[PDB]
């Protein structure tokens, strides 16, 4: 450990906008839809659509994990603590040569294959208060969940309800106690960030997360039910996350495709309510790609040499 | 770039036979072929895609075989209604560069024919028009093979005239050609006898009908 | 503060620039702070305002850092001061839905009233100004009226709705008769 | 079941432009991708390009990049090929051609190349032409060179334009053993056919022989009596 006093901010963080901008280029030779648009406005409204047609060969897109070491001049410092905000100044940084290993995983609503929190689960967020930023939960214990290109994902109802509890006292231990915690599925939006979207074998599932978000502070769903099975789509016609516009790819093809991840964090977003009694409902969210590399990196901070 | 080359450019058979086509391709198109058939004055119709699929509601007898360059759509018990021109389509490369097949005729092959010529000098209301035109008939018959040939004067003048084949009947199931030599009026006059050579397969031997103007 | 003006049954668009034209974060909500749509990077997050269903953006200029909000099937209770919380910066944006529906039948005897009415939102004052195919340009704070219909007035008239500076149009056509000749 | 029906054939002259439309019923619009599929006479299919409807992207033919287009109205439900500076070898046969691809309102999309669902064709005539009516002249029954059966006699419809032309003999009775050849393209832009009709010598001066020969583009029907001259 680094015997000093450093100020962290996640949310300010320079690396999340490096990864990020990495991972679109590991996407950009990897997956290669066979036409993509993208908006070209000269400002005056009219608005014509750029159209791009390449090859679109069929790649089973399988992440490799992705080490940031720093070069010179440079230097990484990790903060220490079992709970940390992510946000402020750490007792406990450390000087670290390369970030653990991590699997650039782009998905929506549910962080896979992430790093799971040591002590308890963990909510970041850059303002609570604020019904708009996102709300970047940090699982302690990953629940598995098993997609198929045969149409679904199973997960365990059992681990899956614990987790929303332990997420749902952990976020009125942040709203205040004496505050109902509910659960629904998005509110609306665009099909990536409506339902738990993520590639798979480089093929887009759209998982309805209905089941995952529909949950009241009183009664369960359990009664014919071992596991949660989320009814999948895999779309070639889809909406870009490195950039607006849409992008079609090949349809799918290998005899088939089949995905096991550590549900290892969420990223909740509760409704603003205007100060309504306290009954703070919290939704799906993420489609911003950042906030998963983010609660990533939310522990760590390049700086230039001294 | 790619070029579907459809070998047997014409294929006489008869119904209730086994009528075989084949497509070749230059690369290699996997499995995205299609085949087509048309029938004189009709939008082609989906057979086969995928290389071995028939499309909704098509005959078993067409069977879609082949993959890579190599493609066939083999035909068990020919039928009636089978006549027609066959079309193989590459749809495989993207971007979208799709080409087709240049075809194949799927004829019925029948008994050699010979061809009854009939020749039909030009009326003189057309002839008072500014132009004549000779009309060398040659009523059903098969192979649509029939060379003729237009001799003015027994000149072997060899130019403006122009064939026209018909297609192949329902009943009959033979041909029809039909040669015009379009002369001018002063040249039409400056000539005595107009002479139709037809050379056809089924005809035992050269048959010349013609006329003296008048 | 901008304000924007828009007829009841019709499509508004409240604007909200970025400085520099980058797809930024952006979100609208309502003067109660409830999330009417906002975006997560490229994609289109809508939140639970009951303008959920009619409200929606342009992907297309987010890019220009532009991120509108458009609101479509507009209501007279759509009227509000919708913020929009983009970078730091709040730019509540004004919307008033007014609705002009004229009384008896576009069909009205001559020399009979013709009595306008306006529906607006609470705490609106406009004063409406319609004009007469031939020139009446009368005035109606909420509620007008044409004490004589002229025949000469049988036909398009051309109201307007002022309110801070805005102004909305609201053509409608009116029809004068007789006994006959 | 889509049913596709196409514009009316039009004549267009050299260097000009031509638009085909193509309205789509029976299913969902945008879950098909239209292709557009010409065919010069006694030539054959020649891939013209693709809209992948639903996307508003459109790939064409190399040969023909810069000079055709492919647009949709999703609304009215209909496609449309454009074809700019027309030349005589683009006269052909425009086929409308489709196929459904997929949930593809879904996000769901084949991408299908072959095409299931074809137009009626649209026929386009590039040539310096002018539209003009035909001229039948019959052509005298071979009475000195076959007999003691039957003798062949018809029609020569010479000089028409544009296309296409229908024949019937003795008002639409005779149509039986009757051979009307395709008309063939003349040097001079126009084309010419011929009907005939092997019928038995012993009727010739009972049944006045009459070919019908209709030109619609020109709205010029004309009748011929083929007396046994
Ligand atoms: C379309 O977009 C282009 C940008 O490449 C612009 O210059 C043009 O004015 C727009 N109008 C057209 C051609 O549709
Ligand atoms: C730690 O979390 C609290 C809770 O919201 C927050 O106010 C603070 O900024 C964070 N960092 C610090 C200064 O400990
Ligand atoms: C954190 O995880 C431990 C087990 O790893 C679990 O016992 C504990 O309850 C979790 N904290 C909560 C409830 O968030
Ligand atoms: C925290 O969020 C509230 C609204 O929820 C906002 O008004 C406040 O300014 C935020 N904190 C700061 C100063 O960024
Ligand atoms: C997911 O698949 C793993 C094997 O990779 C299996 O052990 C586990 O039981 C599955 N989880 C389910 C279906 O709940
Ligand atoms: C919750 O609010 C306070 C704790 O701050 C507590 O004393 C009170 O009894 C509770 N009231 C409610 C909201 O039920
Ligand atoms: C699945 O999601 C759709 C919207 O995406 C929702 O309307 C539907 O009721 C959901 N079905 C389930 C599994 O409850
Ligand atoms: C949440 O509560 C509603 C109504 O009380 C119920 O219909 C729904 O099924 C509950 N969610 C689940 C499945 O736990
Ligand atoms: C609820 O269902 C789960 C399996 O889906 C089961 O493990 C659990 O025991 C059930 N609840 C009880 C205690 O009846
Ligand atoms: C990560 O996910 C796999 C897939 O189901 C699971 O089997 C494995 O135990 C998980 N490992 C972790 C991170 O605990
Ligand atoms: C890690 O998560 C990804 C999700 O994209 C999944 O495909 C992969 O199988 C997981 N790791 C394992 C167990 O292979
Ligand atoms: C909270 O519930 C509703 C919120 O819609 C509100 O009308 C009520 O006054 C509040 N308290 C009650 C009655 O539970
Ligand atoms: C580490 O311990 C030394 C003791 O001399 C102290 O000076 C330094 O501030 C400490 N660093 C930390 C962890 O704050
Ligand atoms: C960091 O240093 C503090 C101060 O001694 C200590 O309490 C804490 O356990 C250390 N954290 C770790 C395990 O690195």
């Amino acid at each position: 450990l680094e015997n000093v006093t450093e100020n962290f901010n996640m949310w300010k963080n320079n690396m999340v906008e490096q990864m990020h901008e990495d991972i679109i280029s590991l996407w950009d030779q990897s997956l290669k839809p066979c036409v993509k648009l993208t908006p070209l406005c000269v400002g005056a409204g009219s608005c014509n659509t750029s159209v791009i047609t390449q090859a679109c060969p069929k790649v089973s897109f399988e992440p490799i994990p992705i080490h940031y070491c720093a070069p010179a001049g440079f230097a990484i410092l990790k903060c220490n603590d079992k709970k940390f905000n992510g946000t402020g100044p750490c007792t406990n940084v450390s000087t670290v040569q390369c970030t653990h290993g991590i699997r650039p995983v782009v998905s929506t609503q549910l962080l896979l294959n992430g790093s799971l929190a040591e002590e308890e689960i963990v909510i970041r967020s850059e303002n609570f208060t604020n019904n708009a930023k996102t709300i970047i939960v940090q699982l302690n214990e990953s629940v598995v969940i098993n997609c198929t290109g045969a149409g679904h994902c199973n997960l365990s109802k059992t681990q899956w309800e614990n987790t929303l509890e332990q997420i749902a006292i952990k976020l009125k231990e942040q709203f205040g106690n004496n505050k109902t915690i509910i659960f629904n599925p998005s509110s609306g939006g665009d099909p990536e960030i409506v339902t738990h979207s993520f590639n798979c074998g480089g093929e887009f599932f759209y998982c309805n997360s209905t089941q995952l978000f529909t949950w009241n502070d009183t009664r369960k769903l359990n009664n014919t039910g071992r596991n949660i099975t989320l009814p999948c789509r895999i779309k070639q016609i889809i909406n870009m996350w490195q950039e607006v516009g849409k992008a079609m790819y090949a349809p799918p093809i290998r005899g088939q495709i089949r995905c096991s991840s550590n549900i290892t964090g969420l990223l909740l977003t509760r409704d603003g309510g205007k100060d309504t009694n306290g009954t703070e409902i919290f939704r799906p969210g993420g489609g911003d790609m950042r906030d998963n590399w983010r609660s990533e990196l939310y522990k760590y901070k390049v700086v230039k040499i001294e | 770039d790619i070029v579907m080359t459809q070998s047997p450019a014409t294929l006489s058979v008869s119904p209730g036979e086994r009528a075989t086509l084949s497509c070749r391709a230059s690369e290699s198109v996997s499995s995205d072929l299609a085949w087509y058939q048309q029938k004189p004055g009709q939008a082609p119709r989906l057979l086969i895609y995928g290389a071995s699929t028939r499309a909704t509601g098509v005959p078993a007898r067409f069977s879609g075989s082949g993959s890579g360059a190599e493609f066939t759509l083999t035909i068990s018990s020919l039928q009636s209604e089978d006549f027609a021109v066959y079309y193989c389509q590459q749809y495989n490369n993207w971007p979208p560069r799709y080409t087709f097949g240049q075809g194949t005729r799927l004829e019925i092959k029948r008994t050699v024919a010979a061809p009854s010529v009939f020749i039909f000098p030009p009326s003189d209301e057309q002839l008072k028009s500014g132009t004549a035109s000779v009309v060398c008939l040659l009523n059903n018959f098969y192979p649509r093979e029939a060379k003729v040939q237009w001799k003015v004067d027994n000149a072997l003048q060899s130019g403006n005239s122009q064939e026209s084949v018909t297609e192949q009947d329902s009943k009959d199931s033979t041909y029809s050609l039909s040669s015009t030599l379009t002369l001018s009026k002063a040249d039409y006059e400056k000539h005595k006898v107009y002479a139709c050579e037809v050379t056809h397969q089924g005809l035992s031997s050269p048959v010349t009908k013609s006329f003296n103007r008048g | 503060k901008k304000v924007v003006l828009g007829k009841k049954g019709d499509t508004v668009e409240l604007t909200c620039t970025a400085s520099q034209k980058k797809s930024i974060q952006f979100h609208w909500k309502n003067s109660n702070q409830i999330k009417i749509l906002g975006n997560q990077g490229s994609f289109l997050t809508k939140g639970p305002s009951k303008l959920n269903d009619r409200a929606d953006s342009r992907r297309s200029l987010w890019d220009q850092g532009n991120f509108p909000l458009i609101i479509k099937n507009l209501k007279i209770e759509d009227s509000d001061t919708y913020i929009c919380e983009v970078e730091d910066q709040k730019e509540e944006v004004q919307l008033l839905v007014f609705g002009l529906t004229a009384n008896s039948d576009t069909h009205l005897l001559q020399g009979q009233s013709l009595t306008l009415t306006l529906e607006s939102p609470p705490g609106s004052s406009p004063s409406v100004q319609c004009r007469s195919p031939r020139g009446k340009n009368i005035q109606g704070g909420k509620t007008l009226s044409v004490s004589q219909l002229e025949l000469q007035d049988s036909g398009t008239w051309t109201c307007t709705v002022l309110q801070n500076q805005k102004k909305v149009e609201f053509k409608i056509d009116i029809v004068v008769l007789a006994f006959q000749k | 079941e889509v049913q596709l029906v196409e514009s009316g054939a039009e004549v267009k002259k050299p260097g000009s432009s031509v638009k085909v439309s193509c309205k789509a019923s029976g299913d969902t619009f945008i879950r098909y991708s239209f292709t557009w599929v010409r065919q010069a006479p006694g030539q054959g299919l020649e891939w013209m390009g693709r809209i992948i409807t639903i996307l508003d992207v459109a790939h064409y033919a190399p040969h023909l990049q810069g000079r055709v287009t492919i647009t949709a109205d999703k609304s009215t439900s209909t496609v449309y090929l454009e074809l700019r500076n027309l030349r005589s070898d683009d006269t052909a046969v425009y086929f409308c051609a489709g196929v459904y691809e997929g949930e593809a309102d879904e996000g769901e999309y084949d991408n299908n190349g072959f095409l299931k669902h074809w137009g009626q064709g649209t026929l386009v005539t590039v040539s310096s032409a002018s539209t003009k009516g035909p001229s039948v002249f019959p052509l005298a029954p071979s009475s000195k060179s076959t007999s003691g059966g039957t003798a062949a006699l018809g029609c020569l419809v010479k000089d028409y334009f544009p296309e296409p032309v229908t024949v019937s003999w003795n008002s639409g009775a005779l149509t039986s053993g009757v051979h009307t050849f395709p008309a063939v393209l003349q040097s001079s832009g126009l084309y010419s056919l011929s009907s005939v009709v092997t019928v038995p010598s012993s009727s010739l001066g009972t049944q006045t022989y009459i070919c019908n020969v209709n030109h619609k583009p020109s709205n010029t029907k004309v009748d011929k009596k083929v007396e046994p001259k």
